[PDB]
């Protein structure tokens, strides 16, 4: 029921920073978590990181825990049971090898085990 | 082992009982009626469909006389009347004397003093200096106190008199008497049955039907009619002392005009325009009367006769011819009509072949009264306000109240006349068929089964 | 009083006597297109929907 | 199919007993309409409850209703049998009350003429509820002084 | 043969344990006799309650009556106790409220006394009686997420 | 720490699952502070209750409240579920209701939107609540005839 915009693509040189958004919809966006994903065209793709909109505790794997900022914007409430909100993703140091998909999602189940699993995905984007 | 006691909650079970019920009116709003009609505008509506469960194989002794949901609606009538008249206007000052005198009546009508013309020397403030109006009054409502022409309003020397609102109107519109839950309504559905005794035929209702609380003293008027043949209602000793309930299978049709243009005069008696009353009529000077078939009416007077000797039990001699009365209700047919109270001679409809005939439809003379004492007690009196214009209303004849004779002669004497009973038998001739009762749901019985494990 | 109507705006003044029981209507500079039949008519809003019966 | 409220009021006790259910719901659904007060919010405020007496006069008879109810609940409770409709107890049945058999009672009498048959040991029956209890009362007694 | 209606108010907690539904009987039998309205049906009308607001008065008073009634049921509802009088429960026994002994309290105190010494942590009592069910509620919160 | 009166409306329905002992109580600490009437018992008697009939409406508001706590207590003891908050039935699921799965219903859920989701069907659950317990009306009617 919920949908996830992401922005539009861009291609910039190595060396710069850069900065995606994800606007959400159709569901409680302090509810499910945001996941971002990365696949990589060569090898197998790698999970990122995750961040919780209410909470805002953030845990990002090792590959790349100091080099990755995220933020999340306040929700914006629609219905009695549906909000909007955005999510935003960083980069600090740009390299060839960075080239690739990007995809963010949204949380399974809001409790359990396979909380910040993603299940809702967005449509992508491309990059350098 | 043994045989051991086992509780059972919710049993079909009840008891004979008398509780609160309250009002409900038809969900209609009442819009197009302009005002509040018995002040039960304010009432819960009623459910869009009532839920009425047929109960096989039951028979439950009714006594309408002792069913008491009678003298509860009564005293709700009453206290009605009551509230809607409490914010009215009471007219303790106009109680001065008047100077009257008669007024011809018409060369086509029978020359009596009515209608008197009366002047008034009262003062109501400083500011009116003992203003001089005159006003339209029905012979009834005055009594000639003084000689030399002096009048006062009859009453006023007893109690006080207090005017019915001009917008309240005396409409009576149908209301579902509801009893609470943990009660119940139980109504006998035989058409023929008698109005008390056992009922082999029993259904259980959360309201009764619409019953509409229609004023009237000699007969019943506007009420439900009893299927097949006509009903006819006595307590069990049946010897002069009780009031005969007649319950028509037909309807008979009566319709009642005043003919008077009345109009509207002297506004003003408090601070403010206060008070309405009848000017000069406009046109012929006709009284009121109300016609009745001639046939249809000697048709019912010899159904009921017919089922007279039958509830009877004994061929003897039946008449109507007489008729006897107690203050001015039992000689009339007192009822109300647009809001303009009636009083009429029944002498024409209790005689002895008193057709031929003579009219295609018998017509009644009726007077007309603006001050009455119906729940009155000794206190407090009601003006009715006068109508504009001519008045009309058509009426169905579903009941009757007559009063036997009964006199121990060898059947000889037994001479039935129109009794002028109480308001509570008119509710009695709708409440017969229901009956209040507390469920008591608690039954308890051996099954030889014990709860020997505890906790 | 809320409002009347823009054409006529600044030449009409209507007015409440509560007590009185009545309500009146001011047309000033009467010309001879103003000639026509008038009329008083009464229409009732509720926000709320909420009475006793419905309204009209 | 369900013969509806009190339907099974002249069917055998053994009928009856089956749908007690629908006897029971009409405790609730008579004053689950008038506690709602949906119908009720918007009318005239409160029913014009001010001058109007019988407007306390009818909450009157919804307060008897609601504690008739809760006189039978109350039974149900001081018998151990709160939770459930039909429960077994320790009393024996003395015979004394009614002479028929298991038979004749449940395949042949309605609860009516049985209520009406034993109205005059109703009260000796509820002593011996009352009563009966208290060697359960007792027994946890001697569990509590160990 | 039976003290009457709070006749062992004075004796041992233990009898008077042994005679509560004696005390718990006239939480009803106050309320049906006004309930009844049998009495009450008749003489004028319902005991004229127009312009004798006394009339709403004594009303009034029968209502606190049957909603102190519905605090108790509500306390032993959520203790899961509804339909019993005597229940056991799974909080300890915190040594500061009373340092008596079992034999002492049961066979040498009163109720009134009792009630009296333990008034200063009731509420504490209370609070451990709504939590401790909770994990109850919580072992069938177990047995609802499988 | 319990995060107070309605306080996991918004959480997911096992944990207000675990505290709805905490929603239970605001159904009798309104009402045992206005039956109490002991800060209501001197002043101006009893709130001057003649010619105010504010206190009669107030009182009938109190009614409202006692009697809707009557409403859901008759349903738990209709549905033999009086003593306990969390009990189990008979009444299988039917899948037309709702298609989730256990998972996404109670750790993925909150309550309300449940309710708003099943409010369609609750009428045809509340009779198989009804119907089911006849069968165990009808087994306990096999043990009374023998
Ligand atoms: C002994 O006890 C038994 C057991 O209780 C008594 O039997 C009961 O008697 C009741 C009254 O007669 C009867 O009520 C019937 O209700 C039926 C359904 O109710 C709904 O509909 C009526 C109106 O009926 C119309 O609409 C339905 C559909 O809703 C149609 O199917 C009908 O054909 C009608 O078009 C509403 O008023 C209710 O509120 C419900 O919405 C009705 O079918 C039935 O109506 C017929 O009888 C009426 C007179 O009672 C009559 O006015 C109506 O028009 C129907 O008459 C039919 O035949 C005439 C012939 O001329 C024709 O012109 C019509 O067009 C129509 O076809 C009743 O209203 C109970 O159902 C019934 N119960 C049982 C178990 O039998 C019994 O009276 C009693 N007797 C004694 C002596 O003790
Ligand atoms: C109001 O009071 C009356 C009292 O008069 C009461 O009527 C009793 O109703 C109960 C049930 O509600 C009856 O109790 C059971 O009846 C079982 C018999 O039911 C079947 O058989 C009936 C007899 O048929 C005979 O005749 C036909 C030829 O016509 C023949 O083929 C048959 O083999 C048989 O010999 C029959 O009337 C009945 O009704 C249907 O069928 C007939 C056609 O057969 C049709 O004409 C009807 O219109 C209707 O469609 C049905 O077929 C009886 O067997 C049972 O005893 C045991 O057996 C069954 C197994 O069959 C077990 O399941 C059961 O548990 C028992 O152990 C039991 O006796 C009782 O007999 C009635 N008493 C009468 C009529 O006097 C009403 O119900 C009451 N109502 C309320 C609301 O209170
Ligand atoms: C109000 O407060 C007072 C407190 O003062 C309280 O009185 C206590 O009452 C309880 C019971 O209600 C007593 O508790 C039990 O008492 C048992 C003894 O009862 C028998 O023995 C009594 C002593 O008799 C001695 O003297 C005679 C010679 O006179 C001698 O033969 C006997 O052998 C014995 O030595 C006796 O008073 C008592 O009363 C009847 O009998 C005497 C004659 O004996 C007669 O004069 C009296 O008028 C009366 O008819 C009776 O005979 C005691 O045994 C028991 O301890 C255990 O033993 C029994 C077995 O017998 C077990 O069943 C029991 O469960 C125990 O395990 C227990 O102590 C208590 O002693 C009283 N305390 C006093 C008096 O100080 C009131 O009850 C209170 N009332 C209320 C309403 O609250
Ligand atoms: C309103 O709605 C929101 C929905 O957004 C809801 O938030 C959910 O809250 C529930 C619980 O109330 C969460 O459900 C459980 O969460 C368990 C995790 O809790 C711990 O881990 C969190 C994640 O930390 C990661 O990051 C750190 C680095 O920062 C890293 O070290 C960790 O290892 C981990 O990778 C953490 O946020 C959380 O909070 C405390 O700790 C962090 C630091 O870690 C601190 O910054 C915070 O401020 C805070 O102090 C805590 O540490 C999760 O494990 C669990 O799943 C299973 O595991 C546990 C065992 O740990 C089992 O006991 C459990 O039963 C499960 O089987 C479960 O998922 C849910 O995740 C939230 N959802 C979100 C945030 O989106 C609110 O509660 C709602 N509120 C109301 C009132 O309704
Ligand atoms: C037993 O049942 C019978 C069932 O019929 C009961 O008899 C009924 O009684 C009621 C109440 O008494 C009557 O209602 C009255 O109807 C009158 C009919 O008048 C008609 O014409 C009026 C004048 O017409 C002119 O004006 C209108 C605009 O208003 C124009 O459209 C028209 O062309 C003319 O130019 C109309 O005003 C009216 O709408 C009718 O069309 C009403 O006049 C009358 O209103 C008076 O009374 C109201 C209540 O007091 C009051 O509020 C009003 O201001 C006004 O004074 C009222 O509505 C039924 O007509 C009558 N049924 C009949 C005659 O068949 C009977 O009462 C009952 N009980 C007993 C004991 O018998
Ligand atoms: C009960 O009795 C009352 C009397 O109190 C009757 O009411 C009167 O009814 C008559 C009709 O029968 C009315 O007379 C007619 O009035 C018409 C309306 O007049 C008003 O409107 C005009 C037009 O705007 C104004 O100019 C005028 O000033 C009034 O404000 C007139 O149009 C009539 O005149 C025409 O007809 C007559 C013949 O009828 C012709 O001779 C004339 O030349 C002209 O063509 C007529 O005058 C009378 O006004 C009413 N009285 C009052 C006080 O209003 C009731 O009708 C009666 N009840 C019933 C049921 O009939
Ligand atoms: C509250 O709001 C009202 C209207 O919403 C304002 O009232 C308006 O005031 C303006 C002036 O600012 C009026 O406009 C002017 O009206 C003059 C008078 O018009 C009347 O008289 C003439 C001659 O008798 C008639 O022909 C005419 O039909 C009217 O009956 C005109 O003379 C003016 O015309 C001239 O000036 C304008 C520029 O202002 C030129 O463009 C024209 O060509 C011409 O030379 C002008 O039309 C307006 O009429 C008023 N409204 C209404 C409805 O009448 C109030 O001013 C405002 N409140 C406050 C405090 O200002
Ligand atoms: C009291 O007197 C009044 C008269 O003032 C009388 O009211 C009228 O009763 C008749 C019944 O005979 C009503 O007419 C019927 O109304 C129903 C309901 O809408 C219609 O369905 C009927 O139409 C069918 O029946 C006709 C034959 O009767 C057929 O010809 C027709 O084609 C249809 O099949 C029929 O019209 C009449 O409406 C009322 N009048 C008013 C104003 O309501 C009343 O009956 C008397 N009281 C009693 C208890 O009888
Ligand atoms: C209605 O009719 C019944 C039945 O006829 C009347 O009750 C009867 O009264 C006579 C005389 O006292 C007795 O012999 C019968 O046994 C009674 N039968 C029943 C069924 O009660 C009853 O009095 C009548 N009610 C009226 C006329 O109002
Ligand atoms: C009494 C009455 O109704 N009207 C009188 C009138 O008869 C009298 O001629 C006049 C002289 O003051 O005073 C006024
Ligand atoms: C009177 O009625 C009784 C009983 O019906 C009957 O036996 C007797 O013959 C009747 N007598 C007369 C004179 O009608």
């Amino acid at each position: 029921q919920g949908q996830l915009v992401q922005s539009g693509a861009t291609t910039t040189k190595p060396g710069s920073s850069v900065k995606i958004s994800c606007k959400t919809s159709g569901y409680r966006f302090n509810f499910y978590h945001i996941n971002w994903i990365r696949q990589t065209a060569g090898r197998g793709p790698e999970w990122m990181g995750w961040i919780s909109p209410y909470s805002g505790d953030k845990n990002l794997a090792p590959a790349f825990q100091d080099r990755v900022n995220m933020t999340t914007d306040t929700e914006v409430p629609v219905t009695s049971f549906t909000s909007t909100g955005a999510a935003y993703m960083e980069i600090r140091n740009l390299t060839s090898d960075d080239t690739g998909t990007y995809f963010c999602a949204k949380g399974l189940l809001r409790d359990g085990s396979s909380t910040w699993l993603p299940y809702l995905w967005g449509q992508g984007t491309l990059l350098t | 082992e043994n045989l051991w006691v086992t509780v059972y909650y919710g049993v079909p079970v009840w008891k004979d009982a008398e509780t609160t019920l309250f009002c409900a009116s038809d969900a209609k709003a009442y819009e197009t009626k302009k005002h509040n009609v018995w002040a039960t505008h304010c009432c819960v509506p009623t459910d869009p469909n009532p839920q009425e469960i047929h109960l096989e194989n039951v028979t439950e002794e009714f006594n309408m006389w002792k069913n008491n949901m009678v003298e509860q609606m009564h005293e709700d009538i009453i206290s009605l009347w009551d509230q809607s008249l409490k914010p009215c206007v009471k007219l303790t000052p106009l109680c001065v004397t008047l100077q009257c005198t008669n007024v011809t009546n018409n060369i086509t009508d029978d020359m009596r003093g009515e209608l008197k013309n009366c002047s008034f020397n009262m003062t109501t403030e400083l500011r009116d200096k003992k203003q001089k109006v005159y006003s339209l009054f029905y012979r009834l409502d005055v009594v000639q106190i003084n000689s030399n022409k002096e009048y006062r309003l009859i009453n006023c020397n007893t109690s006080a008199i207090t005017q019915a609102c001009p917008k309240v109107s005396f409409e009576p519109i149908p209301i579902h008497y509801c009893a609470p839950a943990g009660f119940a309504i139980l109504k006998c559905k035989d058409k023929k049955f008698n109005g008390t005794g056992p009922c082999p035929n029993v259904s259980t209702v959360q309201c009764t039907h619409g019953i509409k609380p229609v004023v009237s003293t000699q007969l019943l008027l506007n009420g439900s009619l009893a299927e097949e043949e006509v009903i006819i209602r006595s307590e069990n000793i049946t010897n002069n002392a009780k009031n005969i309930l007649v319950q028509l299978n037909t309807p008979v049709q009566i319709n009642c005009t005043r003919p008077n243009n009345n109009t509207v005069k002297s506004i003003r008696i408090g601070p403010g325009q206060w008070f309405y009353y009848t000017g000069d009529i406009i046109g012929d000077i006709r009284q009121a009367h109300c016609n009745v078939s001639k046939a249809t009416w000697n048709e019912t007077l010899g159904k009921v006769v017919k089922q007279l000797r039958k509830h009877f039990g004994n061929n003897t001699i039946i008449r109507f011819a007489n008729s006897s009365g107690g203050d001015l209700e039992v000689t009339t047919h007192s009822f109300n009509c647009g809001g303009e109270f009636f009083y009429c001679n029944t002498s024409g409809l209790f005689n002895s072949t008193w057709i031929s005939g003579s009219n295609d439809s018998i017509t009644l003379p009726c007077r007309i009264k603006q001050i009455i004492n119906m729940w009155q007690r000794i206190g407090q009196a009601m003006y009715a306000p006068p109508i504009q214009g001519v008045i009309r209303c058509v009426s169905n004849i579903t009941g009757l109240i007559l009063t036997r004779d009964g006199g121990s002669t060898n059947s000889t004497t037994e001479t039935f006349r129109p009794g002028g009973g109480d308001m509570r038998d008119n509710w009695r001739s709708e409440l017969y068929k229901y009956k209040v009762v507390k469920i008591e749901p608690l039954g308890v019985a051996p099954t030889r089964c014990k709860r020997r494990v505890v906790g | 009083g809320v409002r009347y109507n823009p054409s006529l705006s600044s030449r009409v003044t209507i007015s409440r006597n509560i007590h009185e029981r009545q309500f009146y209507l001011r047309l000033t500079s009467m010309t001879a297109a103003d000639t026509a039949v008038y009329y008083c008519a009464r229409h009732c809003e509720d926000d709320y929907g909420y009475y006793s019966a419905a309204q009209s | 199919v369900f013969l509806g409220f009190l339907g099974a009021a002249g069917s055998t006790m053994g009928a009856a007993s089956m749908t007690l259910t629908v006897q029971a719901r009409n405790l609730l659904s008579g004053i689950v309409q008038q506690q709602s007060n949906l119908l009720r919010a918007p009318e005239c405020q409160q029913h014009l409850l001010k001058d109007t007496h019988w407007g306390i006069k009818q909450l009157q008879a919804r307060v008897l209703a609601v504690e008739h109810y809760l006189r039978d609940q109350q039974l149900l409770g001081i018998w151990g049998c709160s939770g459930k409709l039909i429960c077994c107890t320790n009393v024996p049945w003395n015979s004394s009350w009614s002479n028929r058999n298991l038979s004749e009672i449940w395949d042949n009498m309605t609860w009516l003429q049985w209520d009406k048959e034993i109205s005059n040991y109703t009260q000796i029956i509820y002593g011996l509820l009352e009563e009966s209890q208290n060697q359960q009362e007792k027994n946890e007694q001697d569990l509590l002084a160990l």
